[PDB]
């Protein structure tokens, strides 16, 4: 598949986000207690609630569709649903809102994504949900000074950065290090206080972030240079609109 | 030379406009605010008295870890923080919204060939002004027929009257003029001359019902209680019997087959009489602003005086209140009349047009449209790109959207002379956008806009309409903020660009050149920036009834 | 024979019934199953007899919480349910050979009505249905027990509610498929104001059955709508074919593909290089290192491109046995499709346009709900041509337990009525079938 | 010994009440009035003012040839001119209007499934009160959740508030009582038991929002702003994502599946959304009023501040400027609720069944009716005979025709227990009127009377309801004033009389029991005469964002 | 003066199929005998069926 139109660095970028066969870049090295903390759904060593019963004891309708199609683990055990939250800086985080819907749909199953300006955010069955958030947080996906994990106050994707070079958090659920030079975090995604930090590494450095970047900017690379992509995105608005005229 | 919004982005903050860094977490809180401040004192009092906990600063999160920002008015010197452009403090807003639903148009065409054809009387400027003095006595809430009547105090209901219009000037000049909306004198001469061949020797009513009966009732009242007093006037002031069969004929008139109201009524999921923000189309939306007759020679001015006007009403008060409520949608509408942002954007592409084809002058196809919407929308989003302070300001991708979009879609618009490419050129803005900075507005925004270029020029029952007929009921639009003002100035756009003196009905223009309005829509932006200072005095208020 | 298309007619195990079907042999205008499947949507009703008795003896009518003290009945009337059936069946036949039907369920808790033919033959629409039925058993019940002139009253409030101070039936204990006239979104959409939860429970959650219902109530919608006149008559047709009937084996085949390991972006690749195997797309041009693809038929490329959609929501809400993201499904197939090729999404935009605002409005504060109370009907979901909402009846029919407001919590008095019916329980058999009968009239 | 009426007629003219002569034209005209006095006044400074002719004694009639009569409020010995019972000069009035229209209720009941069996997390008596204390905050329009929020003014909204009852009395117990409608406060005993028995263990919240904005928006936005203020206050007190699939949830049931409105939509000749007053069943508006907790000893006093309620509501502001307008029908509705003149026919009519059957111990049957409103009627129109300053004083048929059928109705409800006996004897009423004096209302007065005997206990599609379901949009009594507010004392009659706790829906009975509300609904005509006198005090003014 | 054929009520709920196949049929038999442009279609529309669909 060719998943994007484009010349620059942006769109390459934007093609490897999607390419399932792409081996993201893994940053940070983080336990999965640590994710769990971070999520906030449900205590380490606390059993998987339930919504619904498992599915082998419930009898399913005959369903050529529900044959063929296999439930993830989660779906199988009856899971809650649940998620997980991303803000992204206009200031070069790697990844942004619809690189990432785009992404998870190509790469990851039962995925519900949702895309707006300042959040970003999957819902799926619980135990699959904490295997995907861990990818989400120890790869380029990720930096700790330019993206967030947050599932409310999501503020700053459009504001200046501080001193140190991080996003705005209202909550100020990450917290830089001036000694380490490394994020940590200290509150979980909707806000309530860790017991012990988790370390999410160094802040990628300024040439790093426009190497892997995913936003086009004038002082990047703009997006009306990378002449390609735009006619594409015309050729579209064209066609839809003759298209909903006549065939 | 600056950009427009330089000031405003001075104002605001510290650094620079162009500066990436600032500080955080240091100004207090809520404290920093002198509204903030007022509203935790107002909440202490106001749960003390009535004995229920109520506004707390405390609850939830902590306002203002950023700046609280002031806002400047476009077109003005006025800064404020946005709270007093909340429709509910602001005092300047709800009577806009209050003039616009008491009032309606009635012909008077029906009328007297009943009185002549039927009634067999004579109709003459004479006549006609004996049933205005007549129907300023009664369309208040006063009686001039029976015994033992019981009236509205004359001064609860100062802002209710009647006037009349019409594009002869010689009967014009022969009816008093305490009751006519002159069109010579509201109107440049070459706009005067359009307007007066479309009205030519009809005679039309400009009704505008009390607004403290407005408040207590509802939108669909109005055509109604202007119908009753219109028919006891025609009773009155031409000796019918009291209630016989030709009385039927002046009701029938007045509430159906001569009557234009400013909204038509709603479907059952969102069930509105007529008269509600939701039934007004994109085009009498322009057509009540009144910058069009007071700024003809400056058309951006023109259209971003109706962007304003669309924009508070249809995303405060109705997408924010009347279809959801609380907190509401401030500053998704403030984006829009704030900072003098839209107006640089627009501004630039006015000029790029005037330069490459001249107003009016550009073929009217996709090839305009590619050209002219590419350019400004490109341009407005270097803007955010080149000032983080401009970023910050508009912070919401929503509000970025509908300004860049907007103007795009107005350029598109000045180049063609025509709506409809405007709106071909609005959409491919959002397109251009959501690819630039992969991110476009909140999770619902752009359902019309993925629709948006097939319905631009389809023609299919419930997707084909020209866009000065398309409102806020048009399908796709029905649900949410940041695009229906910007329609209504995309609509505006290519007649002020063409000087036209109207944009969808001549009727409606003429209806709101009217110096006994209490708003003033010659001047909308100055207006909404008058009532956030606490400065504008409403109609409709009972001090008179109630304790001093 | 004003369209050349032929296509191939499958089953909802995958095996091909009848091959060369002419495309008009499925037409609304044409095709005898859907009419009846439509005339008895207009013409059938539940009725539950024991709510109208257990409101009688409790005096609750007329709406939530609404009780009259002092006007309680106690009646028998599940105990004399059959004796009520056949004379309410009295009243509602127009002859005694004639098409009614009235058939007691639950031992007498419910009753199947379907109104006679004759009647909705000199009728403007469809509510003599409700009407009809409602007057019959509130007069049948009343003769049933000799109730006075002055107590009757509860017995009407108990089965139509609060109906003519409301303007819907408030309170009834009677239901339909369909919804008050009064209710549509603009004229011609009444076909289209049918939950999505009744739609699953009349299927009993068959996933091609769910989908294949949806899609010939949408697409019959947009005749009557006359979205399907003229320049776009072949467009709604394919869609038809494809995207509810599983035309070609194409949906069955990629769910087929992708089911084990799928996601919505393997089914995508699926799709494009099907549509170019059977030469529906081709390259137009060579950019750098990318091909934009064109097509001289955008209405094949178009029904193509729907048949992915509802393959990729059977895959991705499959998966999760979660109906929520169909919403997602709805929008990012579309998204991705477009920039994958350089080709227009399904319905032009107006599939993606109607999943942005119905993501939306199914995960915040301001109106929809879960996936399954919406319709074509309703404000978040009508801009779609068709081509969205049975992608939604699949997800639903597909939820494992997910949702508070399930089809067992909105749709059981549906479910246990509707389902009875062969046409409306099993819709893609019937269609086949009498394509296949008509195929040499066309 | 003397009518009740007595001392309401020799206040108002100077001979004795059974006298049969009079003079008259020679009170000066409009100079007799204080009231009209301060009209003229005011209507020539506001002519001057504006520029245009407004309020004139000299146009039309002279008003005035006749006494201008005082009208006692019935219960109290207040005294005022009809004006200052107009609802547009009368606050009070318009305050009770606007406590309706701006209530809605609305269950936790699914609300807490969702957080227990989805979110599955826990709901108590605590959590429950950190959710009360966070709406109370975030319902008159503040902020709980996002950064660089504008709020509306806590005191402009201070009557907007959300208390909870529940029939469980150890839960409400647990929950702070600043939020707590304490039914066995607000209830005697046996009622407190009834009502408590229909809650059980369900939550349901009363919601107020701001006087301010209902009268900006409409009815219709009422259960739209309470949905969004709970949807906030749900993800704030119980940690939901801020917008996620469960959210949804939330907003269904508070929009749809757990919603109470105080009225139902109307038909698009009449169109409306929720909440207005045409939706109103007259089994709530009986519910609404609450002398039913306050005067339960006299069935009498309970029903007619019922008919009070609903006259003033359904025929001034309904009927009177919804479906119409202008001067209007002050005295259609105030025969009703002045002079004691009902009260007369109705402590009658009660005396004459509690001495003949026992209240409620008369056979269910036409035999009763054609006793008691038979009875009743012949009463009430002979003490019209007997007394000539009654007669001018209720100067107009359909006023007598009103009064007498609803006493004679009620009446009729006294003896049987059951409201549609009440209902037959009602229209019975109007039949013999009509012939004893052969007239009876205005033109269109008994569209619904003589359709009526026929309709009481017809079951047909759009014909048979009980009359505690019926309401202003009944087909027969969507147009027409004297009947709509009679029909709700009708319809609470029979349950006074029982000792009944409610009529039609016990959750509405509790929702008005609240000491939190501006208009006191346990004295309905008290307040009347409160705000004729110009002592009351309303929300919603804009005095704290104008200048002085 | 125009009778929509049977067969398409046969398949309706109701009755607005005639007004809307009706008009729809004579805006596109108009656009096609002038070759009116895609620009200016939608004032054919608007001519032939009104302010439909926001009123
Ligand atoms: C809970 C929701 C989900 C819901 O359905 N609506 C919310 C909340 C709601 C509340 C917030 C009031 C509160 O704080 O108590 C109100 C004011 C509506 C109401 N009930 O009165 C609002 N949204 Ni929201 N909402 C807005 C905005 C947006 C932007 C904020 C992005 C940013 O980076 O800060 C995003 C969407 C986006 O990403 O594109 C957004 C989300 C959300 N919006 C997320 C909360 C986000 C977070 O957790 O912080 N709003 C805007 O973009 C600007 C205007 C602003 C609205 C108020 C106004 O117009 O003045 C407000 C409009
Ligand atoms: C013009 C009409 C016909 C019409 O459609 N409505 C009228 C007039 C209208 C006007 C009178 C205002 C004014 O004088 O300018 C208003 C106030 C409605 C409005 N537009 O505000 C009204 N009637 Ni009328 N109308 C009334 C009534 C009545 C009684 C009055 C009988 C008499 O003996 O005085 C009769 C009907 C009948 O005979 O039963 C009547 C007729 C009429 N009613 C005859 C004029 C009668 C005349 O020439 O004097 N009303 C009444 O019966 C009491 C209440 C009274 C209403 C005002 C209030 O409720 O306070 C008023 C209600
Ligand atoms: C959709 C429908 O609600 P229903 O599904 O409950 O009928 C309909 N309501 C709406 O259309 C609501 C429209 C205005 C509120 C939404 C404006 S979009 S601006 C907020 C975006 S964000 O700040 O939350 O991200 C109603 O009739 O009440
Ligand atoms: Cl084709
Ligand atoms: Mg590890
Ligand atoms: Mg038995
Ligand atoms: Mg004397
Ligand atoms: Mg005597
Ligand atoms: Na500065
Ligand atoms: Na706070
Ligand atoms: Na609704
Ligand atoms: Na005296
Ligand atoms: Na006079
Ligand atoms: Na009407
Ligand atoms: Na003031
Ligand atoms: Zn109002």
């Amino acid at each position: 598949a060719q998943y994007y139109p484009g010349t620059t660095k942006v769109a390459q970028n934007r093609r490897n986000f999607c390419n399932p066969e792409y081996e993201l870049e893994k940053l940070r090295e983080i336990s999965d207690e640590d994710v769990v903390k971070i999520l906030g759904h449900r205590a380490p060593g606390e059993e998987y609630p339930s919504v619904h019963p498992p599915l082998e004891e419930m009898d399913e309708p005959e369903d050529a569709i529900r044959e063929m199609v296999e439930p993830i683990d989660g779906a199988k055990a009856g899971d809650r649903v649940r998620y997980i939250q991303f803000t992204d800086s206009m200031y070069f985080a790697p990844a942004q809102p619809y690189v990432r819907s785009r992404a998870y749909l190509c790469r990851y199953r039962g995925a519900d994504a949702g895309t707006l300006s300042g959040r970003q955010i999957i819902e799926t069955r619980e135990r699959d949900l904490e295997k995907i958030s861990k990818e989400l947080l120890e790869t380029e996906f990720f930096d700790p000074a330019r993206s967030g994990v947050r599932g409310k106050s999501v503020h700053g994707h459009s504001l200046r950065l501080d001193e140190d070079g991080m996003m705005f958090d209202m909550l100020r659920r990450q917290i830089y290090n001036k000694d380490t030079g490394r994020v940590e975090m200290v509150k979980n995604q909707i806000g309530d206080e860790l017991d012990e930090p988790v370390d999410l590494g160094e802040p990628l450095d300024e040439e790093t972030l426009m190497e892997k970047t995913t936003i086009y900017r004038v002082d990047g690379e703009a997006y009306r240079d990378d002449v390609e992509a735009v006619e594409i995105m015309q050729r579209i608005h064209v066609l839809r609109s003759q298209g909903g005229f006549n065939l | 030379a600056d950009k427009l919004f330089i000031n405003a982005l001075k104002k605001k903050f510290e650094e620079s406009p162009e500066e990436k860094k600032t500080t955080f977490y240091t100004l207090g809180g809520w404290k920093q605010s002198e509204r903030k401040t007022e509203f935790v004192n107002a909440g202490k009092e106001v749960a003390a008295k009535r004995g229920i906990p109520q506004y707390n600063p405390d609850i939830g999160t902590p306002l203002g870890q950023r700046v609280l920002m002031p806002y400047q008015v476009s077109t003005t010197d006025t800064y404020v923080e946005g709270d007093d452009l909340h429709f509910v403090n602001n005092a300047a807003m709800q009577q806009m919204w209050d003039d616009i639903r008491r009032t309606v148009i009635v012909g008077l065409n029906h009328a007297h060939a009943v009185i002549e054809k039927r009634l067999g009387k004579e109709v003459t400027p004479e006549t006609i002004t004996h049933y205005l003095e007549t129907v300023n006595h009664a369309m208040p809430g006063a009686a001039v027929v029976q015994e033992h009547m019981v009236e509205t105090h004359p001064a609860l209901v100062a802002d209710s009257y009647v006037k009349v219009f019409t594009g002869n000037d010689e009967i014009a000049d022969e009816i008093d003029p305490a009751f006519v909306i002159d069109i010579n004198k509201q109107f440049p001469e070459d706009q005067a001359e359009t307007l007066k061949a479309e009205v030519g020797d009809g005679i039309w009513q400009v009704v505008r019902i009390p607004t403290i009966v407005s408040r207590t009732c509802d939108g669909a009242t109005t055509s109604r209680w202007s119908a009753m007093q219109i028919g006891m006037s025609m009773i009155s002031a031409y000796k019918q019997a009291a209630g016989e069969a030709a009385t039927g004929d002046f009701a029938y008139a007045a509430k159906h087959a001569e009557v234009i109201h400013m909204g038509t009524y709603l479907p059952v999921r969102r069930a509105r009489g007529e008269n509600e923000p939701g039934g007004v189309p994109f085009g009498y939306l322009a057509d009540i602003c009144q910058s069009s007759r007071v700024n003809y020679e400056d058309p951006v001015r023109v259209s971003l005086d109706v962007v304003a006007t669309g924009a508070m009403l249809y995303d405060q008060i109705w997408l924010g209140s009347y279809m959801s409520g609380g907190v509401g949608f401030t500053q998704y509408a403030t984006a829009a009349y704030t900072d003098n942002i839209l107006d640089d954007f627009t501004y630039f592409g006015k000029e790029y047009v005037e330069d490459k084809y001249g107003l009016c002058e550009a073929p009217n196809n996709m090839d305009t449209v590619l050209d002219v919407a590419t350019e400004v929308t490109f341009y407005g989003l270097e803007q955010y790109e080149e000032y983080p302070a401009l970023l910050e300001d508009q912070f919401g991708g929503s509000q970025r959207a509908a300004v860049v979009a907007a103007a795009a879609g107005c350029s598109t618009a000045f180049a063609t002379g025509n709506a409809q490419t405007g709106l071909s050129g609005w959409y491919l803005s959002m397109y251009l956008h959501k690819e630039q900075h992969s991110r476009l507005g909140f999770y619902g925004y752009d359902l019309q806009d993925q629709c948006g270029a097939s319905n631009v020029f389809s023609i299919r029952g419930d997707e084909g309409l020209p866009l000065e007929l398309r409102g806020p009921n048009y399908p796709n639009y029905a649900m949410n903020v940041g695009h229906q003002g910007e329609y209504a100035g995309i609509s505006q756009a290519p007649h002020a660009a063409r000087g036209d003196a109207f944009v969808f009905n001549p009727l409606v223009k003429i209806a709101f050149a009217d110096d006994n309005l209490v708003f003033d829509f010659t001047n909308v932006r100055g207006e909404f920036a008058k009532g956030a200072l606490r400065e504008f005095e409403p109609a409709g208020e009972r001090a008179l009834i109630t304790p001093a | 024979a004003k369209f050349e298309d032929k296509v191939d007619l499958y089953d909802d195990r995958g095996n091909l019934v009848e091959e060369q079907v002419p495309l008009e042999a499925l037409s609304p205008l044409r095709n005898p199953a859907i009419k009846s499947i439509v005339q008895g949507i207009k013409r059938t009703v539940a009725v539950n007899l024991e709510g109208i008795e257990n409101a009688l003896k409790t005096a609750k009518v007329g709406g939530p919480a609404c009780k009259i003290m002092g006007r309680e009945l106690d009646l028998d009337i599940v105990g004399n349910a059959e004796s009520i059936a056949a004379a309410a069946k009295e009243m509602i036949q127009v002859t005694e050979d004639d098409d009614t039907n009235v058939e007691l369920l639950g031992g007498g808790k419910r009753a199947l009505v379907q109104v006679p033919s004759a009647r909705f033959d000199v009728a403007a629409e469809y509510s003599a249905a409700p009407l009809v039925t409602a007057t019959a058993f509130v007069q049948a019940i009343i003769n049933e027990f000799d109730v006075s002139m002055y107590d009757a009253n509860m017995v009407k409030a108990a089965v139509l509610g609060r109906y003519p101070q409301s303007v819907e039936y408030m309170g009834a204990n009677i239901a339909t498929m369909l919804d008050i006239p009064q209710k549509l979104e603009g004229p011609g959409y009444a076909l289209r104001n049918i939950m999505v939860n009744h739609v699953v429970a009349a299927t009993l959650k068959n996933t091609l059955q769910a989908a294949a219902l949806s899609t010939i109530l949408e697409q019959t919608a947009m005749f009557e709508m006359g979205d399907a006149v003229g320049a776009f008559e072949r467009m709604h047709l394919l869609g038809l074919a494809y995207q509810g009937m599983n035309a070609d084996n194409l949906v069955f085949d990629l769910v087929k593909a992708n089911g084990k390991e799928g996601t919505v972006g393997s089914v995508i690749a699926d799709l494009v290089e099907r549509a170019l195997e059977d030469g529906v797309i081709k390259v137009e041009k060579e950019l750098t290192d990318y091909k934009v693809y064109g097509t001289d038929d955008l209405a094949m490329w178009n029904a193509y491109a729907a048949a992915g959609l509802m393959a990729a929501t059977m895959v991705n809400q499959g998966a999760a046995r979660a109906a929520q993201g169909v919403s997602s499904t709805l929008l990012y197939y579309n998204d991705l499709i477009e920039f994958e090729t350089g080709l227009p999404s399904v319905d032009f935009g107006k599939v993606e346009g109607t999943a942005v605002g119905f993501s939306f409005f199914s995960h915040s504060i301001y109106g929809g709900g879960g996936p399954g109370i919406f319709n074509g009907n309703h404000i978040v979901t009508r801009h779609s041509k068709g081509f969205a909402i049975p992608c939604v009846a699949a997800a639903m029919a597909l939820d494992a337990g997910t949702q508070m407001f399930s089809p067992e919590a909105t749709s059981g008095l549906i479910k246990e009525v509707f389902s009875q019916v062969d046409e409306f329980r099993e819709p893609l058999k019937y269609v086949v079938e009498a394509a296949a009968e008509i195929k040499n009239e066309i």
